[PDB]
C-alpha cells in the first residue's frame, strides 16, 4: 500500500542517516597494532586513534594523515589519495545527499502535488549509496600504506549503503506509482 | 591448509565486499535509469524492473547470458561499464587462481567441497522458497473459493 | 623406461574422477530441482499450457550449456528458478576455472599435438554417429506409424 | 628506493597503449563496417522499416558485447554482416586470451588487494553517474518539450 | 623470431585443420538432422538449415551467443558434443597460449599485427560481398522493371 | 497411463530404498591398505573395517573416526566433518526420505483425492537425492584427510541418487497431470 | 534446378570417389627421412614408403607396422592404435561409403518414385566424411610415434572429405525439396 | 534535414582529408634519439628524421628503410613489411579514398538523381578508414622492429580515421532516407 511504503520509505531514510552519521562520528573503523601517543592493539576511526589497552588504554590521537617522511619519492596519486582519505570527503558527502533525501520525503508530504520531489529524494539516496562506495575504497586503499580487523563503525556505514539503496528503489517505485495513477483518471 | 571456501583465496575480502556492493548499485542505478521516467510507460517499454536488474547483472558477471539486454543510451551506459568491470575482475580471478593451485597432482574434491554445499544449500533455499508460495498462493485461492 | 605418451582421454586428468562423478550427480540434481520448481506449481500454468518452458528436457538442455559457458534460448523468470540458477552459475564459474588452471599445470615450449586431442576428437565424431542414428530411427517410426495408419 | 604500489589502472599494463589505441579504431571499423553492411541496401527495408535491428547504435552495442565476451539481444543474418561479427569473434578471443595470459604473467603466492582493483571501481561508479546523469538531462529535456507544447 | 600468426603457435597445424573439419561435419551433420524429415516440416518448425547450422556451430567455438539453440534430441546431441569439444579445445588453446607468452613485459603490437590484419581483410571482403549482391539486385530489379 | 506411471514410480522408489539401506548396512565402501586389529589389503563401510586374506582374513575392526591422538581439536572445521562422518547423518537421512517418499506414494494410492501427497513423494525423493549428493561429498572428504578403489557398496548408493532423483520427475509428472485433469473437468 | 542439382550431386560424388581412392591407393600421404631398405628423404603413404634420391631411388619398401621391438612396455591401446592404422580400415570405409552412396544415387535415378534412396545417398556421403575424419586423426596420431610434410596424396583425401560434405549436402536438399513437391499436390 | 546533413557531411569529408594530406606530409609522427647526419632527440615522419637542439637543430635526414648491413634478405615477410612501411602505400591510399569520396559528394550535390553517387562516397570514407588503420598498424610494427613518443602527425592520422569513419555513417543515413523518399512517392 500507499501508506506502508511510505513508512518504510521514511523509516529506511531515517535509519541509514543515523548509521552513516555514527559511522562518520565514531572511532572504531579499524583494530590494528600501533602506537597513540606521539606497537599495542588499537582502534582507530576516519579521524583519532586511541589504545584499548596497556598504560595508555583510553588515550586517543588525531591520525598523522601526511606523516612526517621524506616524501621524496611519492607522486601526485598518493598526494590525491592521501587528500582524499583525510578530507573524508566522500563520507561526509554521503550524509548530506542522505539528509538531503530525507529532507525531500519530508517536504513532499506539504507538497503532495508536486511528484518530482520523490524522484529527487530516490536520486539523493541512490547517490549517497556511490559516494559511500567510493568513501569505502578510498579508506581501504588508504589502509593499503600484519591482521586487521573492521570494527562495528567500518559495519555501521557499511549497512547504510545498503539501506540506501533499498530506500532508494522504494522512492523511485513511488514516483512509478504516482504518475501511473495520474494517467489512470486522464 | 586449504579450507573448506579456498577458492574465495585469489581475491581478498575487501574485494568481496566491494564486489556485492558494486552488484547491488549497478542493479539499483539500471532499475532507476530503465523505469523511473513516466515517458518510456505505456506498461514499460521494457522488461528492466529492480528484479530482472538483478537477473541482468548476476547473469553478466558470472559469464552468463540473458533473456533481456538494455535498449536506451543510459542502461547501455550502465551495461557496458558493468561488462567492462566484470571482465577485469574475472580476468584477475582466473589469474590469481591459476597462480594459486600451481603452488602435478590432480584437483581433489577436498578442495571443492565447499562449492558443492553451497550449491545444494542452495537447490534447498529455492524449494523451500517454490513451497512456502505455493502454500501460500493455495491458502489465497481457499480463501477466495469461499 | 619408455616415456609414456599422453592418454587419449587425458583432458580428465586435471580433475579427479571422484570430482567427475560428483559433477555428473549436481548437474542431474540441479536439472532435476529446476524443473520440479518451475513446473510443480498448478498456479503457473493456464489443453493447458504452462507459462514456462523449464520441463525437464529443457531443464538438463538449460543445465547443460551453463555449465559450458554457451547459454540456451531460455532463462528463469522465478525466484526459486533464478536461485537454482544463480547457484548453478557460481559452482559452473569456479569449477571451470579450477580444470582451466589446472589444465595449464598439467600440460607441462612445444605446441600442442593432435595425440593429446584425438580422444576428444573421437567423442564428437561419436557422438555426431549417434545423433544421426537417433534421427534416423525416429523418422523409421513416424514412416512406419504413418503407413499402419494409411493402412 | 621503495617499492612502487601498483598503479590505479594497472589492468592497462599487459597490453601496450597502441594495442589499446588499436582495439579502439578496430571496435570504431567494425561497428561502421556491420551497420553499413546491414542497412545500406534498400532491399533490406520495406514508414519503411528495416528486415534487422542493426543500426549504428545497435551495430556498437553487438561489437562492445562481443568484445567484452557477454553477447546481446541480436545477431546479423545476413552473408556480409555474419562475416563480419565472425572476423569481429575471431579478433576478440585472440585479444582477449592474450590479455588474460600476459595479466597472469604481469600480476607477479598473495591474494589480490583492492588497491589493485579500485581503478575499475572508480570507472564503474564514474560511468553509473554518467548514466544517471544522462537519463535526467533526457527526463528533464521531456519534460520541458511536453510542457513547452502545452502552453 | 615470432612470426606475424604467432598466435596460431600454441596449437599444432594438424590441430587446426582437424578443428575446421571437425567443424565443417558438425555443422552438416546438425543440418542433416534438424532439416532431413518432413515430419518436421509444415515452413520448417526450426531455423536450423545449413547456413544457420553453420553459424551456430561458429558462435559455439568462438565463446559466443547465438540466436537460436536445437530443440529436439538429435540436435542437442550435436551441440551438446560439440559444446564439449569447444570446451576442452580453447581450454587447451588458453593454457598453452599461456605458456607460450610466459616464456615482464606488455604485449606489443608486432605480436597481433597478423590479428589485425586478418579483421581488415574480413572486413573487405564483407563490404565487396555486400556491394556484389546490392549489385546483382539493382540489376535483377531493374530488369523487372522493364 | 496412470497405471504405468504409478507402478513404475513405486518399484523405482522401493528399488532405490532398498540399495540406500544396502549400501547404509553393508561394508564394501572402501578397498584400501591398512589393518583390522585392536598393512593388508581391507574393505571398508561407514561403521567396521575388514581384513582379506591372510590368517586375519574375515576379522572386522569398528572405524575410529579421530584420528592422530590426544584427541586435537586444532580446527572446529575439521572436527565438524569428523562428527558429520561419523554420525553419518546424510546417508540415514536419505533413508528416511526415500521410506517417507514410498509411505506418501502409498498414501496417495489409498487416498486418491489429495493431489498433495503426490507432491510430498515427489519432494522427499528429490531432498532424499541431495542428502545422498551430501553424503557422498562428505564422506569422500573424510577419505581424503596407497592406491585405493570403491566397492559396489558405493555404487549402490550412487545407483540410489540417480533412481531417486528419476522417481521424483516422475512424481511431479503425476502431480502435474492430476491438476491438469481438474482444470479439463472445470 | 533440379536437373543442375542432380548433375552438381553426381559430378561431386564421383569427384569425391576418384580422390578417395587415389589417396588410399598412391603412397605420396607422408614426406619424411627415413630408410627404404630393410636416414634419407623417403616419400610414403598408407602402405609403401619409398625413397626419393640416392642410390636407392624408386624403391618402395611395404611399412613396417609392427617394428620388432622388445614390446614389453607397450599396453593394449597403442596395440589397437597401430592396428586400426595399419587395416586402413577407416578409408576403406569411406571409399566403400562413397561407391554405396554414388550407386544410390543411380539407383535413385533408375527409381525415381522412390525417395529415400536420396536420402541414403545423403546419410552415405555423411558418414563417409566422418569416416574420412577418423582416418585422417588416426593416421596422424599413428606418425607421432624432425621436418616431416605431406604430401598431395594425403590432401586428396582431404579434399574428398570436404567435397562428400558438399555433396550430401546437396543429396539432403533434394530429399527436402522432392518431399516438398508431394506436399503440394497433395 | 537534407542541407544540414549534407553541409555536415561536406565539412568533415574535407577536414578528414586535410588532416590526412597534413599527416603524411609532415615529419612529427615520432619523436626518438637519433641522429641526422649522412644520439640526439630527433622527430621523425614517413619519409625523413630531423634533430632537435645542438649545432645541427633543424637538419633533416632521409629515413632509410634498409636497415642492418649487406641487404639481407632473411625473411620474405619482414622484406614484405619493410616494402610496404616504405612506399607508404596505405596513408596515400587513405588520402586518394578522401579524396574521391569528396569528389563524389561534390558530384552527388550537382546531379540529385542518382542516389548510387552518395553510396560510392560512403564506401570511400569507409575504406579510407580502413585503410588508415592498416598503414597505423604497418608504421608501427617498422617502428618496433630509448623512450620515444608519438606527435601531432600520428594524432592526425588518427583524427582523420575517425572523422573518415563518422562521415561514412552519415553518408550512408543520406542514401537510406533518399531511397525512402522515393519509397513514400510511390
Ligand atoms: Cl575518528
Ligand atoms: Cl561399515
Ligand atoms: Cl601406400
Ligand atoms: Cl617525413
Amino acid at each position: 500500500d500507499r501508506g506502508v511504503q511510505m513508512l518504510l520509505t521514511t523509516v529506511g531514510a531515517f535509519a541509514a542517516f543515523s548509521l552513516m552519521t555514527i559511522a562518520v562520528g565514531t572511532d572504531y573503523w579499524l583494530y590494528s597494532r600501533g602506537v597513540c601517543k606521539t606497537e599495542v592493539m588499537t582502534h582507530s576511526g576516519l579521524w583519532r586513534t586511541c589504545c584499548l589497552e596497556g598504560n595508555f588504554k583510553g588515550l586517543c590521537k588525531q591520525i598523522d594523515h601526511f606523516p612526517e617522511d621524506a616524501d621524496y619519492e611519492a607522486d601526485t596519486a598518493e598526494y590525491f589519495l592521501r587528500a582524499v582519505r583525510a578530507s573524508s570527503i566522500f563520507p561526509i558527502l554521503s550524509v548530506i545527499l542522505l539528509f538531503m533525501g530525507g529532507l525531500c520525503i519530508a517536504a513532499s508530504e506539504f507538497y503532495k502535488t508536486r511528484h518530482n520531489i520523490i524522484l529527487s529524494a530516490g536520486i539523493f539516496f541512490v547517490s549517497a549509496g556511490l559516494s559511500n562506495i567510493i568513501g569505502i575504497i578510498v579508506y581501504i586503499s588508504a589502509n593499503a600504506g600484519n591482521s586487521y580487523s573492521y570494527g562495528w563503525s567500518f559495519y555501521f556505514g557499511a549497512l547504510s549503503f545498503i539501506i540506501a539503496e533499498m530506500v532508494g528503489v522504494l522512492a523511485v517505485h513511488m514516483f512509478i506509482d504516482r504518475h501511473k495513477q495520474l494517467r489512470a483518471t486522464a | 591448509k586449504p579450507g573448506v571456501f579456498s577458492f574465495l583465496d585469489p581475491l581478498a575480502y575487501e574485494i568481496w565486499m566491494c564486489i556485492v556492493f558494486a552488484y547491488i548499485g549497478v542493479s539499483v542505478v539500471l532499475f532507476l535509469v530503465s523505469r523511473f521516467s513516466p515517458y518510456e510507460w505505456h506498461e514499460s517499454t521494457n522488461e528492466f524492473g529492480i528484479f530482472n536488474s538483478l537477473w541482468f547483472s548476476l547473469g553478466a558477471f558470472m559469464q552468463q547470458g540473458c533473456d533481456i539486454s538494455p535498449r536506451s543510451l543510459s542502461g547501455r551506459i550502465v551495461g557496458g561499464v558493468w561488462w567492462f568491470f566484470t571482465l577485469i575482475i574475472i580476468s584477475s580471478y582466473t589469474a590469481k587462481l591459476a597462480a594459486f593451485l600451481t603452488v602435478t597432482s590432480a584437483l581433489s574434491l577436498s578442495n571443492v567441497a565447499g562449492v558443492f554445499y553451497i550449491l545444494v544449500g542452495g537447490l534447498g533455499l529455492a524449494m523451500l522458497v517454490a513451497l512456502i508460495e505455493f502454500c501460500y498462493k493455495s491458502r489465497a485461492e481457499a480463501k477466495r473459493m469461499k
